[PDB]
């Protein structure tokens, strides 16, 4: 069936300045009525695809003036005018002209903002979980641009690599950062052998990582 | 209005059928239009499944074989999916939409559901408060945090203070390991409301009918 192809964005974007998206089909999809089975969607983070164009060029109801659709039978392009942070998500093309009515893989948006340092809070075990036996100690690391970001584990200075698992948001649609958790689990056991804990940031506004520990 | 809402079950074990609703409002199903099933894998391809129109006329993606019926049932305003035999491959977020003649949509697709096809049980979440260790700079901001921890399957919903407090939070996806999910969620508020006032999450986990609420309290 039909191969579309979309082109990803090397770079980001600020706010303000225009962008074009690229996709392209193996197969023309102009069809003997005149016109080209295309579509654009906009998934914005955490939504349901949202039809911007279809039939190439024709805006959907509703949706903002800045996006419009362009291109041949087989090479399309979406523009997105005066890029706001809330444009952010993943753009992917349909082609409609012929069953299986293949996507392209998606193109992301990333909004290019002023550098922000993130906001890193830690937290001991609850009492509730040391008494089932175990012992998660959590890091947030919110509020952040760009989205390039180490997170080190340290317990009584020694560094932890084993039972951490990271997690990562998506760009946020309103102020172009991006946070993630880190969390640490041992048994209550292994926890109690150790005094302190600390997790270390590490991102390109500080040559020193922000560092955040307790003592148990 | 024309909306459209899936329904079903979250969790179905390998070899057996999936099945899905799409119940239309703002519309009657006798209105011409490609009542379609899409779905999303983890990692975010799309793939069309199929569609019916016309009451009884339908088409399906050659991808899935002969393992797929869509049906409707005029008199509820509802189609229908179902997906036999299924494994873990069908793990996806399932899509109803109203497609016409030339791929207008509209703002006609439906939230979402996510089904997840696995032999594990269904588990609900044990929720910690995460309360910070000592003080630190006040008349600014403090973050607490709930973490959500050994559930099975996908999704949970957090809201803070039932919904009361939504700026300043961050719910962060899960992380699966051994069978059993784990994600945490932070909420940002001014140092003079907590402990003041009280900061409760509350988590919902429809696929084992539980709902907890846990409340932050200083350590």
């Amino acid at each position: 069936d039909i191969v579309i192809t979309q082109d990803e964005l090397s770079n980001p974007v600020t706010s303000g300045e225009s962008v074009s998206i690229s996709c392209r089909s193996s197969r023309s999809l102009l069809y003997k009525d005149g016109r080209t089975y295309l579509n654009w969607f906009l998934q914005r983070p955490g939504q349901s695809p949202q039809l911007l164009i279809y039939l190439m060029s024709t805006r959907a109801s509703g949706v903002s003036d800045r996006f419009s659709g362009s291109g041949s039978g087989t090479d399309f392009t979406l523009e997105i005018s005066r890029v706001k942070a809330e444009d952010v998500g993943v753009y992917y093309c349909q082609q409609f002209v012929e069953y299986p009515f293949t996507f392209g893989s998606g193109t992301k948006l990333e909004i290019k903002r002023a550098d922000a340092a993130p906001t890193v809070s830690i937290f001991p075990p609850s009492s509730e979980q040391l008494t089932s036996g175990g012992a998660s100690v959590v890091c947030f690391l919110n509020n952040f641009y760009p989205k390039d970001i180490n997170v080190k584990w340290k317990i009584d200075g020694s560094e932890r690599q084993n039972g951490v698992l990271n997690s990562w948001t998506d760009q946020d649609s309103k102020d172009s950062t991006y946070s993630m958790s880190s969390t640490l689990t041992l048994t209550k056991d292994e926890y109690e052998r150790h005094n302190s804990y600390t997790c270390e940031a590490t991102h390109k506004t500080s040559t020193s990582p922000i560092v955040k520990s307790f003592n148990r | 209005e024309v909306k459209l809402s899936e329904s079903g079950p979250g969790l179905v074990k390998p070899s057996q059928s999936l099945s899905l609703t799409c119940t239309v409002t703002g519309y009657s199903i006798t209105t011409n239009y490609a009542w379609t099933w899409i779905r999303q894998f983890p990692g975010n391809k799309l793939e069309w499944m199929g569609y019916i129109r016309s009451s009884v006329i339908t088409r399906y993606n050659p991808s899935l074989k002969s393992r797929i019926s869509i049906t409707q049932d005029t008199s509820k305003n509802q189609f229908f999916l179902q997906l036999n035999s299924v494994t873990t491959e069908d793990t996806a977020t399932y899509y109803c939409a109203r497609y016409d003649y030339y791929g207008n949509t509209g703002d006609y697709w439906g939230q979402g559901t996510s089904v997840t096809v696995s032999s594990a049980k269904t588990t609900p979440p044990s929720v910690y408060p995460l309360a910070p260790g000592t003080a630190a700079l006040k008349s600014s901001m403090v973050t607490l945090g709930c973490l959500v921890k050994g559930y099975f399957p996908e999704p949970v919903t957090v809201t803070w203070n039932s919904g009361s407090l939504s700026s300043g939070v961050h719910t962060f996806p899960a992380v699966l390991q051994s069978d059993l999910y784990t994600l945490t969620s932070s909420v940002t508020v001014p140092s003079s409301t907590w402990p003041s006032q009280t900061v409760t999450c509350n988590v919902a986990h429809p696929a084992s009918s539980t709902k907890v609420d846990k409340k932050i309290v200083p350590r």
